[PDB]
């Protein structure tokens, strides 16, 4: 059937410019119009323009005239979308969708922006562990501090996956252009330190794993 | 539900048609279609195949769409 | 541009019962309207098409009517699956425009956050870096305020904070809130304090330690 | 006439069906179709495509036919 | 079986007029009646199916209709390339039957036919074989005799006819008749003739010649 | 589009049996029912049976059972037609057609099916004169006599075609088993014996080819 696969992710320059594609599959990019879609966390969805890969005619939102430019290959079946002279208001996450009529009923996964000047780096991982009032209820609650690193993403375990309820990994945050990010893991006081606790940081992008064992104090 | 039959356009006509000959029309948009299409509804309720890009086709849309 | 605009940013309901969501047109669009929904890590799917027409992948508890400049997407039965997010869309004409989505989170009992205060890790001092973390743990419903105070002051620079999205599970929600000073600054300091505002208490929770003292 | 779209059928129905729930039925044979069949028209107006070869399909077919 | 039968086997028709085709079954198959189109070298080509659905590649002029056992196909304005037998076939229960067959012929003025005769020539007698050719050439009606006298005797054996299918301009018919004996029959008479019976006349026409003279 | 191909033409001997075939091209004969059918010019069009090549199933005429039997492969795409003891009552033209309700919607252009015992034989051309009495009207008459062949065809045609008015060739006959034809041509007196009049025969099977000049006399 149909299917759209993008690009994935993109780590550019501000100021930079940044051409994303969108190859299909399972149709024909001639028969219809191919869209771009903008989505940020906070403003949400955006059409951005359409091209008919028949005629190379596009058509767009004015308030990205200047910005983004699209193009099309029939013979490759893909689409293009070209974003000039980024600035962080611009990184977000851009679909490509099929549409002759308007609305969309075949989509891209999408291809996330990060307008960054960061370079690969790989992360920190400090542990964390009780203080010496703390070690008195009934389960006890040891996290992971992983910074410093770009780009996304950085996954994370423990005790090698062997230790799944009670855990919660919270979303990576850009503090100044090195993202930080933390888990929690919460076992019983019995299991803790007697047992061993060790969080496994994973960053592909760094070709790094780090392990990080959990010792009060 | 699913073994529902699909209806689709094999041709598209090359001749525009009055809007005064002109009763409904539908959106083909099935992948099980060779492409997205418009199946207009004459007076007489005959169906022709016509092409969504064309700007006849779509002036006829919005006409059909904002009448009654 | 047209602008669309829904009822609500969000809706607590029951698994099972009816689920409706609102939009509203700037102008007659004439049923060329559309409605999507979307999970948090894929690319919105298209649910219904010109008002009324239901995708064929699509379960026929969803439906969708309406005219003129008001229209309505109706779940019975609401299944699991279809937590999510809601936005509606219009293809009248250019530029498209969609609504500011509507969200779907299950309720459930009210539960206080289980708090957490960490101190800076040895590894981290070591490079001049401090940061305190807490973390606030399954607490419903979603809103909830975290303040810092170090000896008594309240800080609000070098914090950085982080949710998770309602839990399959329980139904509850999750944050982790850092506070990140030079190391010079945190040991220029003896109290660190984290403090939790929520539904669940006129007072608010909070967990300290002394950086003195182990 | 040319322009005129054309039903098909991309699954046939795997559970037979009871001839009291039948109306009637339409022949497909378009060879712009994947492959010949059949199209009940239910008592509720809903349309299902079967295979022209299984015996209860054909068995439908006749009573249809041998119907008023 | 079910017999397929249809009123008459042939019809003489003017280009433009309607004609009408008639089918009846030995029984009700309702109208699972089938039509076919025929031109003297090639498959027949479904024309009507159902009784009434018309196949797509098919002009309109063409139609059909009926019920029970009696049904009927109509073409309007007929045009030449319409001129060919048509066929009646039902599919209501194995074993599958058609119709006997309606050949359409165009409707013309009379026309006696042109006869010529020829005597074997001197090459075939060289092989011991005698044949006496006869054609008689664009006739008006279809209908025509040809009866061979040796001498005065009227002969049968040893004669072969053929016929040609009307002619796409002049709307005639023509025909061979082929007299073969052995070259010692061949001489041992004299008389050789040729008779056409034909609507154009009362009496026949005759060709002929000796043996023995030039 | 849908297309039937047929083995066209052939020659088979008397109590010998014979296997036509008929491949699909355009369809899966996997997914319809394929039927042979018999036709004779005096007797007409005669369903003999079908085969469901999905389950390789076979419905037929009584009146057929036992000299034929059907069968098909569905990675050859092809429908096959077995005839057994052949007789001068099985000579005729078969075609192959496609139709899971019972009519057929298309079919092959057939197979020609002669029962004879005859051998490839070259043609006999004769030629057809007027005699000494029949010299008189304002167009003349004459004519080609091609006996003695088999197989068929036999084209002819007159002056290498460039005189095409006024020509009737007629239909082949069997005669004893060999096939005799004749063709006649009528031009004006002036033209006749004063131009060449020459009638061509072509016997493709016995890679023969015969030019005979009308002489009077």
């Amino acid at each position: 059937e149909v299917q759209l696969q993008q690009s994935g992710a993109e780590l550019v320059k501000a100021g930079a410019s940044v051409k994303l594609s969108c190859p299909a599959s399972g149709l024909n990019i001639k028969d219809t119009y191919m869209h771009w879609v903008k989505q940020r966390p906070e403003q949400g969805l955006e059409w951005i323009g359409r091209i008919d890969p028949a005629n190379g005619n596009t058509k767009f939102d004015p308030k990205f005239q200047g910005k983004a430019t699209i193009t099309a290959d029939t013979s490759s079946n893909t689409a293009y979308l070209q974003l000039s002279s980024l600035t962080s208001e611009d990184t977000a996450v851009y679909y490509c969708a099929r549409g002759v009529f308007g609305f969309f009923d075949y989509w891209g996964q999408g291809t996330t922006l990060t307008v960054s000047s960061a370079k690969t780096t790989a992360p920190s991982v400090y542990p964390l562990a009780p203080v010496c009032g703390d070690t008195t209820g009934s389960s006890v609650t040891l996290g992971c501090l992983v910074k410093g690193y770009f780009p996304e993403p950085v996954t994370l375990t423990w005790n090698s996956g062997s230790l799944s309820s009670g855990v919660h990994t919270f979303p990576a945050v850009l503090q100044s252009d090195l993202y930080t990010l933390s888990s929690s893991v919460t076992v019983t006081s019995s299991t803790w330190p007697s047992q061993s606790i060790t969080c496994n940081v994973a960053h592909p992008a760094s070709s790094t794993k780090v392990d990080k064992k959990i010792v009060p104090r | 539900a699913i073994n529902a039959p699909v209806t689709c356009c094999y041709n598209f006509t090359n001749r525009k048609i009055s809007v005064q000959r002109l009763a409904s029309y539908r959106r083909i948009t099935s992948s099980k279609c060779p492409k997205e299409a418009v199946i207009f509804k004459t007076i007489v309720a005959k169906e022709i195949c016509a092409d969504p890009k064309q700007k006849w086709v779509q002036d006829s849309m919005d006409h059909l769409d904002k009448q009654t | 541009d047209i602008q669309m605009t829904q009822s609500s940013s969000s809706f607590s309901v029951s698994l099972g019962d009816r689920v409706t969501i609102t939009c509203k047109a700037t102008e007659d669009i004439y049923n060329r309207l559309a409605w999507y929904q979307q999970k948090p890590g894929s690319a919105p799917r298209l649910l219904i098409s010109g008002a009324t027409s239901l995708e064929t992948g699509v379960p026929s508890r969803f439906s969708g009517s309406g005219s003129g400049k008001d229209y309505t997407l109706s779940i019975t039965s609401l299944q699991t699956e279809d937590v999510a997010t809601y936005y509606c869309q219009q293809f009248w004409s250019a530029p498209y425009t969609f609504g500011g989505g509507t969200k779907l989170e299950i309720k459930r009992a009210d539960a206080a956050p289980t708090v957490s205060i960490f101190p800076p890790s040895s590894e981290q001092l070591t490079s001049g870096g401090a940061s305190v973390v807490c973390f606030l743990n399954n607490f419903y419903p979603k809103d909830i305020n975290v303040k810092w105070k170090i000896d008594g002051s309240e800080r609000q620079n070098g914090v950085l904070n982080s949710w998770t999205d309602q839990d399959s599970k329980d139904s509850t929600y999750s944050m982790s809130s850092t506070l990140t000073l030079t190391k010079d600054e945190y040991e220029r300091h003896n109290s660190y304090t984290c403090e939790a505002t929520h539904k669940t208490s006129t007072s608010p929770i909070v967990k300290s330690f002394n950086r003195n003292e182990c």
